[PDB]
DNA sequence: CTGGAGACTAGGGAGTAATCCCCTTGGCGGTTAAAACGCGGGGGACAGCGCGTACGTGCGTTTAAGCGGTGCTAGAGCTGTCTACGACCAATTGAGCGGCCTCGGCAC
DNA sequence: GTGCCGAGGCCGCTCAATTGGTCGTAGACAGCTCTAGCACCGCTTAAACGCACGTACGCGCTGTCCCCCGCGTTTTAACCGCCAAGGGGATTACTCCCTAGTCTCCAG
């Protein structure tokens, strides 16, 4: 089965990166 | 949210490069126009079924390109088609008054040199801002056809030309790894953007053609306050990501959301905007958008920095492309293999429009 | 315009070509590839000098657009 | 009397179509694509140079083709041919 | 699908390969590659070779028919 | 060059869309056959030289046909 | 390793198409072969760009030339003798 | 000494689309030379060409026959 | 001042000529002069290619060294 | 036809062209390349001739066939 | 690793198609009278190009220390070949019947 | 200036002499090819630099210009003898449809 994820306001383990 | 993946074949197997949702309708049923190696666009006819999956529907075939197409798209108002292939023009249709539906050629946008990579719409309807391998970005007037303006400042070839919705400045990205933007009242190159500093070294803000994708869109915001940039790199090695510059100052990027591995090539935002649910611009409306890299799409909004949805595992090639619906009910990307996916929210799944 | 390219002068051109003798309508039927012809080598040199930002046709992008033809010389 | 004026002109290589007519057909037919153009002598040298050389070559093989069908003249049919078996069209 | 049998068409490329030069193996997709644009070539050169025909209205294609649309090709 | 099939040029000619075939075409076609390939196999090496590898691949083709001018879609 | 940059740039380049002997270098090497051969004669900027594209051509093709020579003599290197070799046998000089 | 404008990495790009690896460094001055060479024998029958204009200025058309009279005309 | 045999060489033009067009003339002159030519054809190309296999340090000359000197020649 | 060409003729011939020492192969790539410049000249001579209307072949049409080539010789 | 049905080879059958001739009607090559547009050459300086310069800026060249792919150079190692010769072996000259198409010479 | 005519010039083919030319055999050995090891000299960033390169810009010269005209060579065109593109007919040639074998490349 696919995997999708929907809208959200287990997300939690794909933070985007800034760089300091 | 739902995805649904199209396991049939689009352009006979060939690998789709571009797609556009008819910002003319205004109802709940979509049209969809694919772009493919079979020197052939089709139009589709795309609606929700009852359980709530997408279904295609095959309108019209458009074969007057000579060869492979780049990139198709739609008028603002959603009456004039743009498309773009291998033979270095653009083809205008309008609604003609195995297809459905009848497309006829208007225009020939002729004055292209090389391969045409991105076509980029104005909000009067009566502007073109193209982009090709020709190293030059060309800018027209509908009510003529014929080419009024020409920036050939792009060393390399150029994947990405954006028109500012308020009709001020025109932003284009080539492979020389500049970021070229110009006064469009003016004529000439007004901000240059290739070289960033972190911590006190500066290296490049983009990277060569190391990129298994043809694309480089970036896109302004229906608003026009942001520019969001893809395929940059961030040295912290160097990973992939997306930056986001204001209207403000262009030249320096505050924020960048990185996508280590694969990099962002295709960018997109809504056209719907949303009341309010780290905020990069502050004003009480929002707006979503979403990003295609080489084998994942990422959906975020004006406030989070972190992404609002994240989706992977789908194409077995590189995405081409993504394209957001008119009320924000479908994003079509497609990818380099041959076949496209869907992603289909419910009901104001992405917020409360304005 | 056209009937500048005149029936004897396809004749010459024909005979520099090898052909001994040419069919009477030939000439207007010629004259038509010539318009397919150059509707296309103009056609993309002029954008040439667009993309050079020249309003003047010169013979270096006449070149290079019958090099993208293929015939060049 | 044909054949000598076939070996003679093969023998030269001046420019064939007269020079005002061509240019003024090049300057119509650049005037439907937009005004205010400005050709160089050297350019239209140079248009003359490659369609005299187009019609050479098309007329050699069209002489090919009329030839294969045992008929010395060149009918429209050798020029659609010559042009389709190239590509052209 | 394809009317060339696998296997003839592999050993020449490979005995010509052998004449050009030795231990250039070759890949099964680059093999149907090859095969699928030879294909091609011939069949387009067989379409013209028909119309060259069908202008000496004879429907039957003669030995010269194909060096007369080779050559017109600008291929030798 | 015999592998090449009388039946396989035959068929090829009736997809091309020919009523009568000869025979001195039969082996004229091996002969167009190979020059072709005479032609493309040197790209292919002068770019397997350029690859350093032994085996071929499917840019080599892409290539062939892209040098020649007859690009052919699918694979 | 070594020679990956070589075919990185042989895929650069073959495939395009742009200039290499840079335009303003070779237009003060007209000018100067002009002065040479007679002083006070103009030369188009059209007329150098095409005299440079055969003076690209034909250096690029005598490389060629050059390259199958040295192919010939079992070394991947070129050198000067490659060149005189490659010029008599083209018959120049 | 206006020909060593022509740069040695200009001589190598040159040598790399002409499909080569490794370039001696005693070629570049032999390079040059041939170089000089060949554009003294275009020059010359490009200049004629233009005095039997009577123009003075050589044009692309010019130099265009003086190739073509070499043989490599492009 | 000829090295190839004259009567085999006539008869080889003679078998040249009736493969483009049956029932040719050839006179004495004509021949001796494509004699002439064809002997500096060959020797230029034996001398250069001598030239091109004594640049590879060897003495004899073998197929590739006259590939090569045409190729170069641009004949191929 | 070709076998007219004999061994020791070409032997000769690459003995005054400049060559100490022949190989096997050569005796019949030189055959080959004599086929390659007779099949052109004896075109363009046949075809000079239709244009002059001669079954012979002058002289004449020989240098010129030369001239065309560019190895002329009288 | 072993098996066997779709495909390649020859052939009878003849039948459809390529080839060559027969007016034959049409239409395409001289040709002469002319004129008419083409080639050429003379100005005006208005309005447009390339030259040349200053600035910057930054992409690209230049040097060096550095190392390893590679030229080549010495030493086998096997191998075709140019030596002499002895056999064939095409064959040049010396003559022809017999000609016919061509090319220079001569006369009207 | 051109048509006829004579006369040589390749034909084209034998019919032989002897005659230089070619082929095949034997192999000792000069040389192609291979192998290996050395030094040496082209590929690689760091840093300096430096010079293409772009953009504007005052100054200035060579494309150039249409009008007449000078003329004048070439194009239009109608007449007309004459070649040839073509339909039809008969003739000879060469692939379709099994028939059978077979064979071998693909499949379990």
């Amino acid at each position: 089965q696919p995997v999708k994820i929907g809208c959200v306001w287990v997300l939690q383990q794909f933070a985007a990166c800034f760089l300091e | 949210m739902k995805v649904i993946t199209c396991e049939i074949a689009w352009h006979n197997k060939e690998p789709v490069y571009s797609l556009d949702f008819q910002h003319g309708t205004a109802g709940r049923i979509h049209r969809l126009a694919s772009a493919g190696v079979d020197t052939n666009v089709r139009i589709w006819k795309v609606e929700k079924g009852p359980d709530g999956k997408a279904i295609v529907e095959f309108l019209s075939n458009l074969a007057r390109h000579t060869k492979a197409v780049n990139v198709v798209r739609f008028s603002p108002t959603g009456e004039i088609l743009a498309s773009g292939g291998d033979d270095a023009v653009i083809l205008l249709w309008k609604v003609n008054d195995l297809n459905k539906e009848n497309w006829t050629v208007v225009k020939t946008l002729r004055g292209h040199l090389e391969d045409v990579y991105d076509i980029c719409w104005a909000t009067d309807g009566n502007l073109m801002a193209s982009a090709s391998v020709d190293n030059t970005a060309i800018i027209w007037d509908v009510s003529k056809g014929q080419k009024i303006s020409i920036f050939n400042e792009h060393k390399s070839y150029v994947q990405g030309v954006t028109w500012d919705p308020l009709g001020q400045y025109v932003a284009t990205l080539s492979c020389d790894r500049v970021l070229r933007v110009y006064s469009i009242q003016k004529k000439r190159v007004a901000f240059n953007v290739s070289k960033m500093l972190s911590g006190a070294r500066s290296y490049r803000m983009f990277h060569d053609d190391s990129m298994k994708s043809f694309f480089r869109r970036l896109s302004f915001t229906p608003d026009g306050s942001l520019l969001l940039t893809p395929a940059g790199c961030v040295e912290s090695n160097v990973m992939n990501t997306t930056y986001v510059f204001s209207r403000k100052n262009l030249k320096r990027p505050i924020a960048h959301l990185p996508c280590p591995g694969k990099a962002t090539l295709a960018v997109r935002c809504c056209p719907v905007y949303f009341e309010l649910r780290v905020e990069l611009m502050s004003l009480p409306y929002r707006l979503v958008f979403a990003v295609a890299s080489e084998d994942s799409v990422l959906l975020y909004d004006t406030q989070q920095s972190f992404p609002f949805g994240y989706v992977s595992n789908i194409h077995y090639h590189t995405l081409s492309d993504i394209s957001w619906s008119s009320d924000g009910a479908f994003l079509a990307i497609s990818s380099t293999d041959g076949y496209c996916s869907f992603v289909t929210f419910e009901k104001d799944e992405l917020g409360i429009p304005l | 315009n056209i009937q500048g390219i005149t029936k004897p002068a396809i004749r010459r051109l024909a005979r520099r070509g090898g052909v001994k003798r040419i069919s009477g309508l030939i000439y207007e039927e010629t004259r038509g590839v010539l318009k397919v012809f150059l509707e296309n080598v103009i056609r993309d040199a002029v954008t040439y000098t667009e993309h050079a930002k020249r309003k003047t046709v010169t013979a270096m992008d006449v070149v290079y657009a019958l090099k993208r033809q293929g015939r060049t010389l | 009397v044909a054949l000598r004026e076939i070996r003679r002109y093969q023998k030269s290589t001046e420019l064939l179509i007269r020079k005002l007519p061509f240019q003024r057909l090049v300057r119509e037919i650049a005037q439907d694509f937009k005004t205010d153009l400005r050709f160089q002598s050297s350019a239209v040298m140079a248009l003359q140079e490659a369609c005299e050389a187009y019609l050479v070559g098309l007329f050699e093989d069209t002489n090919l083709c009329a030839i294969h069908a045992k008929r010395v003249t060149i009918m429209p049919k050798d020029i659609q041919l010559a042009r389709r078996i190239r590509g052209e069209r």
